[PDB]
């Protein structure tokens, strides 16, 4: 078939009407970024010869080819970890959230690491991390994935308890439901309409983001 | 080490920040070599609780300096006379 | 090490010519390096074959000195944007973004030349000295919850005030740096004090 | 079948009509010997980066 | 036989070493707005629209994944609109009345001002209103009284 762009939404535009939102919806959204490469070094000599040094002395006649392609192949790998630290390591303290979860009816135990688990992971980033599935050497990563959970866990720790302060300066301590609406205002909408229905903004988020776990669990 | 065998570096069980990287979250400095799992950062507890704030009385001025490079060395390379002369 | 993005630039295109300026000393398999012994020793028959080896070494190295000069240049070019949109919005603006003009709340920036690069001075503001105080979301007053127009309902344990959020100014709450929206029914954490009217 | 590497004992049950084992990347990482009926894992030997 | 099978394979290493490099510049780019998403989306509040999900932008949360990030991007989006009648001033005692920070809206018989993004109608006083000029130059301006506190 001819492919159809949209549904035709004929705007009803006139000189004095204005439509005005009565309500909103807390919408969460994944957006996912690659980051870094697998790390790979390649032997050259190795590759084109193996252990034959007659092919060695002959390749010694083409110069240094050898070494432009591992000094390459090792800039790439170094870049990859200074990808992962430009990413990640955004933040030189290490912050951690408080044990009693009282953050005025808003849930953040799908993103906050679970202590059952050995790997100190959130439940969505388990879920990630379940779902991703001759001269050649791998290099490993200088972050582990550990240490990569535990920047987004401070990261997380502090966008919670501090704001957007503690990627400013000093980590300035801030209740949730006013950290929340400091972001309404910032938005452009009253601080009131935040604290009037602070109950069913909490609501929709937690169903927001049991609907992420759910659609990341669902789709391949 | 996960990155391989490491000899000449005593291990310690202190953790640093990473001067010369090992790999597997392994780095090693010198004080003798030591070789350590590095540390990611300080670490800070944030005093939260839900009717306390924390207000700034005061401020800094801070500058700082980003280095960014705009251009290289403009070559050219006659491919004729590189190749033969 | 301060400015070792440029001379990482810098190394690199010398190390890249130094490089092919070396490869003219590979034969490539042929008995020479050079083009004046096969032509001076050889007949053209074998002479063809000699210099067509070396032809053909050396286009390969230049064709790969091409390649990794057009990937650096895609990188450079890369930095450069990255640069001039720095220049656009730190210099000729104030920038809302965080950490693209520098670490905390960005005032102003200064550029400055640099060999092959620039250097700018972000100029930012940094909160220190932070204190303790006792928040609310809003103040109980004759029936009605007031809300602060721009800061913030803080208390130092007797006393209740606002200020703005990134400094510390106490201030009466008054009527005119607060508004009205509904009863005290509604809003968690509301508290009760006066609201001055002049 | 020639080739460098260390033989270790394999777990991995060939049916009688095979003799060598390839993988993916088609190498040769299993073999049977033919004095004794038994199979064998080609680890290749541990080269690496000083 | 072996300099024809050097330089196959060298040919062979020099297309991967290639291709790598072209797939790195690639991912640095996308790491370059992976950090530039981590700071203007998670570290702070972002005006910028769709770089940080549909809709207005409140705040993200980060989540590792092997080889990569996601971003949890937590938005508002407006819902369940009504029309009103709306006009740009107010005429009262000869002078025109523009909003501070809201519009003008009316349901038919009353006039009120409310804040843009969201229905919550006021009574026009002269505290949420500005007075600039006569009702004389500004087209669409409506009758309505101002109420003084
Ligand atoms: C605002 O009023 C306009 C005009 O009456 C409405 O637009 C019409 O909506 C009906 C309902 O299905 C359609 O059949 C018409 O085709 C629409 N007209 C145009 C020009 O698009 C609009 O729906 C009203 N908005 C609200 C929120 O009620
Ligand atoms: C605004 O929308 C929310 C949902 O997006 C409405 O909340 C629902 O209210 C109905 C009836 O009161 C309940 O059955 C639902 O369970 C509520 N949903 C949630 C998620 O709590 C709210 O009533 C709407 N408000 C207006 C004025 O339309
Ligand atoms: C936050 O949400 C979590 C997960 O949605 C809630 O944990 C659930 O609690 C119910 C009731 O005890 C259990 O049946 C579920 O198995 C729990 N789920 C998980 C994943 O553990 C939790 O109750 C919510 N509230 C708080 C304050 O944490
Ligand atoms: C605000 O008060 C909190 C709680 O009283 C302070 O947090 C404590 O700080 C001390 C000193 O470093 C620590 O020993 C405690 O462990 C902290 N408590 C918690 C729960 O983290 C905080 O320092 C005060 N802030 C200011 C600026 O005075
Ligand atoms: C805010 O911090 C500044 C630091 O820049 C303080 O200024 C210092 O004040 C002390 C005490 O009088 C002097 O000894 C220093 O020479 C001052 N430094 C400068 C650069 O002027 C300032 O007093 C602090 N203010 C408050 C209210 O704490
Ligand atoms: C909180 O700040 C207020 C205002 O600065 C303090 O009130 C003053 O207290 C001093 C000390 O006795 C008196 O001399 C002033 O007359 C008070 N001002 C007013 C307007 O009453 C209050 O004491 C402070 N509270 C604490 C716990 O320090
Ligand atoms: C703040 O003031 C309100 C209003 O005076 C108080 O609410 C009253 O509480 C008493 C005691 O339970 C009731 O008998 C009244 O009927 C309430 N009045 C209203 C209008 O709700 C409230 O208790 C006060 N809060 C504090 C912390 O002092
Ligand atoms: C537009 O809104 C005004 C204010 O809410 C409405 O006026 C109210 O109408 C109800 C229903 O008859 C009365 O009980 C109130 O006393 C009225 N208030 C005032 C201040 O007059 C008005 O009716 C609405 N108009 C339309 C067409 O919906
Ligand atoms: C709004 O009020 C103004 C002034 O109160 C009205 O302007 C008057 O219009 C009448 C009829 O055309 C004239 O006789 C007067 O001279 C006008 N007065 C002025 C000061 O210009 C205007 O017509 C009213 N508009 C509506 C829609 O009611
Ligand atoms: C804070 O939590 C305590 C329980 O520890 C509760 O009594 C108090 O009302 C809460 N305050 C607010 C503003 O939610
Ligand atoms: C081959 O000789 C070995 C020597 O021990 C013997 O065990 C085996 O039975 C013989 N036959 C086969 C088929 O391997
Ligand atoms: C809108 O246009 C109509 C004619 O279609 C006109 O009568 C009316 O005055 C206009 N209103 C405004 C506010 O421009």
């Amino acid at each position: 078939y001819t492919m159809s762009l949209g549904a035709e939404n004929s705007v009803a535009y006139s000189n004095n009407s204005i439509a005005i939102p009565t309500n909103f919806t807390i919408s969460v959204t994944t957006e996912i970024l690659p980051v870094s490469m697998t790390k790979t070094s390649v032997d050259c000599t190795m590759y084109i010869c193996g252990d034959s040094t007659e092919c060695s002395n002959l390749l010694l006649q083409y110069g240094s080819f050898c070494t432009q392609l591992n000094r390459a192949l090792t800039g790439i790998a170094v870049e990859q970890d200074k990808n992962t630290q430009e990413v990640f390591a955004q933040v030189k303290q290490i912050y951690k959230t408080p044990p009693i979860k009282d953050f005025g009816g808003f849930n953040f135990s799908q993103i906050l690491p679970d202590p059952s688990k050995p790997s100190k992971r959130s439940p969505i980033e388990d879920l990630l991390f379940n779902k991703v599935t001759n001269g050649l050497t791998v290099l490993p990563p200088l972050l582990t994935d550990e240490m990569i959970a535990q920047y987004t866990s401070a990261l997380l720790a502090g966008t919670i308890t501090s704001g957007w302060t503690f990627g400013a300066g000093p980590a300035l301590q801030i209740p949730f439901p006013m950290q929340m609406a400091y972001r309404f205002n910032g938005i452009g909408v009253t601080q009131n309409v935040l604290y009037e229905n602070q109950k069913l903004i909490a609501n929709q988020f937690n169903s927001a983001i049991g609907k992420i776990q759910d659609s990341l669990s669902s789709t391949p | 080490t996960r990155a391989g065998c490491l000899i000449g570096a005593e291990h310690v069980n202190n953790s640093y920040e990473c001067d010369i990287p090992i790999g597997a979250g392994i780095c090693a400095s010198y004080q003798s070599i030591i070789a350590y799992t590095m540390s990611l950062g300080a670490e800070n507890s944030v005093a939260y609780s839900n009717n306390s704030i924390a207000i700034p009385t005061n401020f800094t001025i801070s500058v700082t300096t980003e280095i960014l490079p705009v251009s290289m060395t403009k070559t050219s390379v006659d491919c004729t006379m590189y190749i033969c002369g | 090490s301060a400015l070792g993005k440029l001379q990482d630039v810098v190394n690199q295109n010398a190390q890249a010519l130094n490089t092919l300026v070396k490869q003219l000393s590979s034969n490539f398999g042929a008995i020479s390096s050079v083009l004046n012994d096969i032509l001076s020793r050889l007949d053209p028959p074998e002479a063809e074959v000699q210099i067509d080896r070396l032809i053909t070494g050396r286009l390969q190295s230049l064709q790969t000195y091409v390649t990794q000069q057009l990937i650096r240049a895609a990188e450079i070019r890369a930095s450069a944007n990255l640069a001039a949109t720095k220049m656009s919005e730190c210099v000729l603006g104030q920038s809302k973004r965080v950490d693209f003009c520098g670490k905390g709340y960005h005032l102003m920036s200064f550029p400055q030349s640099a060999p092959h690069g620039v250097v700018f001075l972000h100029v930012t503001y940094v909160p220190a000295q932070e204190k303790n105080f006792t928040t609310a979301p809003a103040i109980c007053h004759d029936g009605k919850a007031h809300f602060p127009r721009e800061g913030v309902f803080v208390s130092n344990g007797t006393h209740w005030f606002v200020t703005q959020r990134n400094f510390y100014e106490p201030q009466i709450i008054t009527t005119d740096n607060t508004f009205v929206s509904g009863n005290c029914d509604v809003v968690i954490g509301i508290v009760n004090n006066t609201v001055y009217d002049p | 079948l020639t080739g460098t590497g260390v033989l270790t004992e394999s777990n991995k049950k060939f049916l009688p009509f095979q003799q060598f084992g390839r993988d993916i990347a088609d190498t040769t990482d299993a073999v049977r010997d033919p004095q004794t009926l038994e199979i064998l894992d080609i680890t290749p030997c541990s080269f690496g980066g000083v």
